[PDB]
């Protein structure tokens, strides 16, 4: 067993839709890399 | 759910504060009266050290359990990417 | 079997040696950093002082985890604490009605304590 | 302060009477961040923030936008069908193992219901004796009171 | 982002595989050549034991921290709900003890009033005759 800098997104209902979009994006970024 | 000394379902569970493990009171009491120790780690423990608020809980079901679920999702999908990066 | 802060069923329970009470690690680790003391007994406690399986059957229809389940969780958190804030406000108002009515009764008793014994005294004097 | 509950066997009229006297004396006297702002606003307004109602509907022969939406449905359906495989593998064993945990959790509560029940009745049990002790002493006092009351008269 | 010998920002972070602590290649190499040991734990260590150079390979240089952020905000939610409930039940004790003691003290009056009343007719009927 062997920098931690916390992400301060910015100035909550929007953060719901962000997490939705990011999972929506990663799902396609995983798909595109497999058909290739 | 089990007692670590006997292996039965303990009818009076008391948790120790030196080796964290759920013991049956009647069993652990005799272990302490034999010698003042915790059976697992062999660290000192007395009978008063052994222990049997207002916020109401509900059972662990499918917010915190939902967040740890999404870790399993992503951590598994991250290994799925390795199978295709390596290949 | 539960945690003594959030009302959880802990995944990594840890017990403090100053007051025998099982907390979930994250929540007790947060309290000690905020103010280094045991939350229940208000006794000196540190992170090193602490001493360290549950199954939930994920539903058959488990999209919903992103949309329906997560939505319900932040609804249920929102409308409960708001309703809990409503409950705390009324308890303080109903406190004031309790103490006022109590002190109102005290004055009656004090007023009647002078009344009764003097009425009894007058009967004792009447004989003469 | 003193008002014997067990001994005083006190009508509803007396509660209504005393309430009026108490009433007349009352006639005389008369830490979170932004999270808390949106949460309190959501509860007050009675409106939950809308989620992504998109994956469910979609449409064939769409465009570049529905090409994405289509490819989303595939990967999540494969994840879905893999997410149903590891459930069915264990099946009912994983469910009934948690059912057993819930029975251990339940019985613990009802043990505390008894412990409270016993100590609550035990406190009341001690009070009862006190009530009957003094209630007799008050009875003794009143008898003696009435004796003087007539004794002093019959002397005069 | 710091070496554990000099304290500099390491431009080639190498680590010893006996005690987990990221050093810089120059300094750890000079310590090993001085005496074959780990500087922190004084255990056995050699030059070949060290893992040198950056690690990025089949990896590519968001999402995971969003869930971490979701945890961090929940952590407050629980802490707030606790302190709100403590005061809830702690005030209910005052409410309960009062209401009980109020109606208890109320029965004092009912008793007192009837005795006071008895004193009146008694004295009135006696003083009359």
């Amino acid at each position: 067993e062997i920098a931690q800098q916390a992400s301060l997104t910015e100035s909550i209902p929007n953060l719901l839709t962000s997490l939705q979009n990011e999972w929506d994006a990663i799902m396609l970024e995983n798909f595109k890399l497999r058909s290739t | 759910m089990l007692c670590a000394i006997s292996g039965k379902v303990p009818r009076r569970p008391v948790l120790s504060p030196k080796s964290r493990t759920i013991f049956e009171k009647s069993l652990l009491e005799q272990y302490v009266k034999d010698t003042g120790n915790d059976p697992i780690t062999n660290e000192p423990l007395s009978i008063e050290e052994i222990v049997e608020s207002a916020q109401q809980a509900s059972l662990t079901e499918s917010i915190p359990n939902l967040l740890t679920s999404l870790q399993n999702e992503w951590d598994a999908i991250m290994l799925e990417n390795f199978k295709l990066r390596s290949t | 079997m539960l945690c003594a802060i959030s009302g959880k069923v802990p995944r990594r329970p840890v017990l403090s040696p100053k007051s025998r009470t099982i907390f979930e690690k994250s929540l007790l680790e947060q309290y000690v950093k905020d103010t280094g003391n045991d939350p229940i007994t208000n006794e000196p406690l540190s992170i090193e002082e602490i001493v360290e399986s549950a199954q939930q059957a994920s539903l058959t229809e488990s999209i919903p985890n992103l949309l329906t389940s997560l939505q319900n969780e932040w609804d249920a958190i929102m409308l409960e604490n708001f309703k809990l804030r409503s409950t705390l406000d009324s308890l303080t108002k109903k406190l004031s009605t309790v103490m006022y009515e109590r002190d109102a009764a005290k004055l009656v008793a004090a007023q009647l304590l002078m009344e009764k014994n003097e009425d009894s005294k007058d009967l004792p004097k009447s004989s003469q | 302060m003193d008002g014997l509950s067990f001994v005083d066997k006190i009508p509803d009229g007396y509660k209504n009477e005393i309430d009026q006297l108490v009433k007349k004396e009352f006639a005389n006297i008369k830490a979170d961040n932004s999270v808390s702002t949106l949460t309190n606003a959501l509860y007050t307004e009675y409106l939950k923030q809308r989620n992504n109602k998109k994956r469910r509907t979609p449409d064939f022969n769409d465009d570049d936008d529905t090409l994405f939406l289509e490819e989303y449905r595939r990967k999540y359906p494969r994840i879905d069908t893999s997410r149903y495989i590891p459930n069915e593998s264990s099946e009912v064993s994983l469910l009934g193992i948690v059912d057993s945990y819930l029975k251990h959790q339940e019985i613990v509560l009802d043990t505390l219901l008894p412990q409270t029940v016993s100590n609550q009745w035990r406190i009341n049990n001690d009070y009862i004796r006190q009530t009957c002790t003094i209630v007799e002493e008050m009875n003794i006092q009143q008898r003696k009171q009435i004796n003087d009351l007539e004794i002093y008269r019959k002397r005069l």
